[PDB]
């Protein structure tokens, strides 16, 4: 059954096709299992999201996007395993100049696709 | 992935019988006229 | 006479042979094929070629008419006829002499005064060499055998002229018991075959075969090349050639050629001729024959000499003197020659024929040559001979020509059909054959240690085969991703991973009859554990190309080791100077034939071949084993036996009638 | 080590009984399934996990994830037979109608 | 369909013309006649080097030559002879 | 440099015989008349020991009227005159 079922997948005349521009994977400068130390169990400290980002992304290769305005808050453009990707993460408390900067970073992304 | 094996169609006809024997000949003759 | 262009009237390795060292020359050279032959290398190898008609070399090589046409239309001053075929034909050499063109080779009347075994010992005889041999009796009177059997010594066979399988058959070991034993023979003899007419044939003490490769001119100057030893055959076929001859004292050689070159003086012989001698275990030798032509092991003379024979026939022919002098020869080193055979040892050396799969070779040295006329794809031909290549070497010393033949015959690679490269390896392996203690009688008298059964495959082995299975399906992966827009997509890797757990793999491998189930944990570093019962295997390799072959590089629990992959079908090839190991992948029913072909009836004929006998009428009850019908193949008997104990339906054939391979005998009742 | 537990199902008796039928147990369906070495999104894997008071439900009884067959993502939603013999907890049918949700959005051909 | 195609292909040697009717047979070969004498030939075009060499058998006798096409002009150089053919220029 | 004769008569030695021939644009028609074009193809002989081409000039090079048209030198090398003689019409 399971044979047979990987020949009625062949038939379905599918071809993915990419909507995004693709450019050659690499991998972090920084090793993943260092999240283990950087961010811990202990809620009430406090680490900086950039750092996870730095291990996570190909090539460790970031843009922020408005870095010195509402800074509680880190946009930017990154890409992993080739892929565009916008990234929005908490680094404090929710200001009212975070919360614009995310609604004029959120705008750029969805123009761009 | 498309390494896998799977069975394929058609038997080896019996070339000696008299029904193929009967049935080139005619078949043979028809294309001969149509060409 | 000025040869810029020459037809070889030969094909195979032996074409190619000729050609390499003509074309060498700056002369031209024209090949014939027939219809089987028209992609064969020596077509190619010779720019201009024709066709002299269909496979049958009746039809083709042997027709003397179509080589001279031939050679005529293309304008060749010369044909060389290489070994086999029309070598050593007589009437084509005259016929070539007729039409004025050059046969590179013996005069037609050394071919014919050497094609009669008493013609060819009487002038032997008379040149001085020995003409001492063991020989049958046609006379029949008690008093004229009895006579013969004292002559020839005890002990002594007798046996009856007509009739196989050993009736009629008797030892004699002392004179006082040979009237008792031939009335038995006799008697056994009349009562079997009708025919009470003895033979009287024996040798009292000679074992061992040596010949002496020797070189004649127009001018009637003749040189000798050392000495071969060929003495390792199968059914008088020579399967391993050395030179030179073990054991034999460069003085007792020089005596031995200097005989043999006085016959060759003696009958002006043109050419390279070949002296063979039996020698006894006390160095006396005996001529047994003369080869009125190249021998097929003349490239381990080649070797310990540096000469090109057939560089010299091309000279000779042409009418240059003899190149060098017996005082400029000089020996240096050892060398083996071992002939590649399209056979089955463990069927009794049965002649295989089939498609070259695959055909990887030893890379090729100035020690190492490989003579091949086929290459990867070619097909083996009922019609012509099963030889597929000749491996020759030379070292410094025997001992390490020996290792080095060894070595290179692992990494030729045969696959598609049976060879004897394994029969071989045994023997060049085989003791009293490293010692040199080689005759006649070697491969019968070792015949239990030269052909080896399979033994069970070490668990190290099938982890390499799993290894390789794995990295297979990963190219393939590869294969596919080469293809698709996403092609850095994380689901592309052969990783096998899963989300905060391992995955295992239960795979299951036959070695032999014996299904092997392997468990695969695909590990995060890349590398494989591998659990084969109760041992575990820390497994870790990469696939990498060299030329055409892949090439496995594996690591098993720290031991690191390369060997050649080959995936076809459902078996899996690893090939290592170690050795060779085949592995099955179990066949999943649904793929196999539901309904698989049951109630099979007609024993295929074995070959092409004329139906000699039927022992079966159009409605025979038989039982299993039961003889049906008697086939002749190339001069090989096979008897086609009954399958199933149900009645005869019907008979495709009648006596007389040629039947081709795999097509049906007997038609069986259906029950 | 809590989805190495889980890894198990129903447990020995229940997986004993199931292979006994001549079937194959649910995770090894999903690895036969799949493209050979591709690597298996499961989702959802501890669904159910001391959900209900007294009844362990490893996995919810539903094994779900996305995975390769033949060179296509495909979501594949399998029954643990070996839970308390497949029957649709409420958390169940919950992990299927995500999994369902997660297909529809991504335009990924649903295996069941 | 149900016909086979014949080439009516006129090439120059010298000053004359030579008129050639190759008939693309089913197996891949090509039957040309020449006046009143017909060929069978057959053949493949391999590169050794970075000259392409043509494999050609014209009735069962088979050869190979160095083949240039330049301009109008098609140049057969081969072990025997060389051979240079024109290709008719359309007005 | 200012060294002494490298071999004494003694250790020179003759074996066989050599033939030199020299390619030239000169055409024979014009009463080799010297000419001066591109050499879109040019191909040789195989080097090897016995065979040794000398040449100042490569496929694609343009010959000039400013300097003399000879294209190569080819020489090879055999035991007797005759068969130097057919290897040099081979090459
Ligand atoms: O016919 C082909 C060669 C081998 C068979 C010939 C047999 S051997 C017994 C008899 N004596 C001969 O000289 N020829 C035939």
């Amino acid at each position: 059954a399971l044979h047979l079922t990987r020949k009625v997948v062949r038939n379905l005349n599918y071809q993915k096709k990419l909507d995004v521009t693709i450019e050659p994977s690499e991998e972090p400068l920084f090793p993943a299992d260092e999240l283990y130390g950087i961010v811990g169990a202990n809620l009430k400290r406090s680490f900086d999201v950039r750092e996870v980002i730095a291990r996570i992304v190909d090539g460790s290769r970031f843009t922020e996007f408005k870095a010195f305005y509402g800074d509680t808050l880190v946009t930017g453009f990154a890409r992993i395993f080739g892929y565009p990707v916008g990234i929005v993460g908490n680094n404090g408390v929710l200001f009212s100049e975070s919360a614009k900067k995310g609604t004029h970073f959120v705008q750029l992304c969805c123009q761009r696709n | 992935y498309h390494g896998d094996s799977v069975a394929s169609l058609g038997t080896q006809p019996d070339l000696g019988s008299a029904l193929y024997q009967e049935n080139y000949k005619q078949m043979k003759a028809l294309v001969n006229q149509l060409h | 006479r000025n040869i810029t262009k020459v037809l070889i009237a030969n094909r195979g390795e032996i074409a190619c042979r000729v050609m390499r060292t003509a074309k060498k020359l700056g002369v031209q050279t024209v090949a014939v094929y027939s219809e089987a032959d028209r992609n064969s290398m020596h077509v190619d190898m010779a720019d201009e070629a024709y066709s002299i008609g269909p496979a049958p070399s009746q039809q083709s090589y042997l027709s003397m008419e179509k080589i001279i046409q031939v050679a005529k239309t293309s304008a060749a001053q010369a044909i060389h006829p290489g070994c086999g075929f029309l070598s050593e034909n007589m009437e084509f050499a005259e016929l070539c002499k007729q039409e004025g063109i050059i046969f590179i080779g013996p005069p037609p009347s050394a071919i014919r005064d050497m094609g009669i075994k008493s013609t060819s010992k009487s002038i032997m005889a008379a040149a001085g060499v020995p003409v001492v041999e063991g020989y049958h009796g046609e006379d029949q009177s008690d008093q004229c055998l009895k006579e013969h059997a004292r002559r020839i010594g005890y002990p002594v066979m007798i046996k009856a002229v007509r009739g196989g399988g050993g009736k009629g058959m008797r030892i004699v070991r002392s004179e006082q018991e040979f009237q008792e034993q031939l009335e038995s023979a006799r008697r056994e003899a009349k009562k079997s075959f009708n025919d009470d007419a003895m033979l009287i044939e024996k040798f009292v003490d000679t074992p061992r075969h040596v010949e002496v490769q020797v070189f004649g001119d127009h001018h009637g100057n003749a040189v000798y090349l050392f000495e071969r030893d060929c003495s390792v055959q199968r059914r008088h076929q020579k399967i391993i050639e050395e030179a030179p001859a073990p054991g034999i004292k460069s003085e007792v050689r020089k005596k031995l050629g200097e005989a043999a070159v006085r016959a060759a003086k003696a009958v002006n012989y043109v050419g390279a001729g070949t002296v063979e001698f039996i020698m006894d275990s006390k160095h006396n030798f005996c001529f047994m024959e003369m080869n009125t032509r190249l021998q097929v092991e003349h490239p381990v003379t080649e070797m310990i000499t540096g000469t090109d024979l057939v560089e010299w026939q091309l000279r000779i022919a042409a009418g240059e003197k003899i190149p060098l002098s017996q005082e400029e020869i000089t020996l240096q080193g050892h060398a083996f020659e071992a002939r590649i055979y399209a056979e089955d040892p463990s069927n009794n050396f049965m002649p295989v024929a089939g498609p070259l799969v695959h055909l990887s070779t030893p890379r090729a040295d100035p020690s190492t040559r490989i003579e091949t006329g086929v290459r990867q794809g070619d097909e083996v031909s009922v019609h012509y001979d099963p030889m597929i290549a000749k491996l020759v070497v030379w070292a410094a010393d025997r001992q390490a020509a020996l290792t080095k033949l060894r070595y290179s015959l692992r990494q030729y690679n045969i696959v598609g059909l049976h060879t004897n490269i394994d029969f071989l390896l045994n023997l060049s392996g085989h003791p009293e054959f490293e010692a040199g203690n080689v005759h006649t009688d070697f491969i019968p008298q070792h015949h239990k240690q030269l052909l080896l059964s399979r033994k069970a495959a070490a668990k190290e082995s099938l982890c390499q085969a799993a290894l390789g299975l794995i990295l297979k399906e990963k190219a393939m992966t590869d294969t596919f991703t080469l293809q698709a827009h996403d092609q850095f997509s994380p689901f592309s890797s052969s990783s096998g991973r899963r989300l905060n757990i391992s995955y295992t793999r239960n795979m299951t491998l036959k070695d032999g009859k014996n299904n092997v189930a392997i468990a695969v944990t695909y590990n995060h570093d890349g590398s494989y554990s591998m659990q084969i019962e109760d041992k575990t295997f820390q497994v870790l390799g990469n696939l990498y190309s060299e030329g055409d072959c892949t090439y496995l590089k594996c690591s098993v629990n720290g031991v690191a080791s390369k060997a050649k992959l080959i995936i076809l079908e459902n078996t899996i090839y690893l090939f290592s100077k170690e050795g060779s190991i085949e592995i099955d992948i179990p066949v999943p029913k649904y793929l196999s034939s539901v309904s698989s072909q049951e109630t099979q009836g007609g024993p295929l004929a074995p070959m092409t071949g004329t139906i000699e006998k039927v022992f079966v009428k159009a409605g025979d009850k038989v039982k299993a084993g039961d003889s049906l019908m008697v086939m002749i193949a190339m001069k090989m008997e096979h008897t086609i036996k009954s399958p199933k104990d149900g009645t005869v339906k019907k008979v495709f054939y009648r006596e007389g009638a040629q039947a081709n391979r795999h097509t049906p005998l007997v038609e069986f009742e259906e029950e | 080590e809590r989805v190495e537990h889980i890894k198990l199902g129903g447990g020995e008796k229940a997986r004993a009984l199931h292979i006994s039928r001549g079937k194959l147990l649910p995770r090894e369906r999903i690895d036969n399934l799949i493209d050979p070495g591709s690597p298996f999104l499961e989702l959802s894997q501890f669904a159910g996990y001391q959900l209900y008071d007294n009844e362990e439900v490893p996995g919810g009884g539903i094994i779900t994830g996305i995975g390769r067959v033949s060179g296509v993502e495909c979501m594949i939603i399998a029954n643990d037979a070996t839970v308390k013999g497949g029957a649709y907890y409420p958390v169940t049918v919950k992990k299927q109608l995500r999994a369902q949700e997660i297909a529809m959005q991504n335009r990924l051909p649903c295996i069941y």
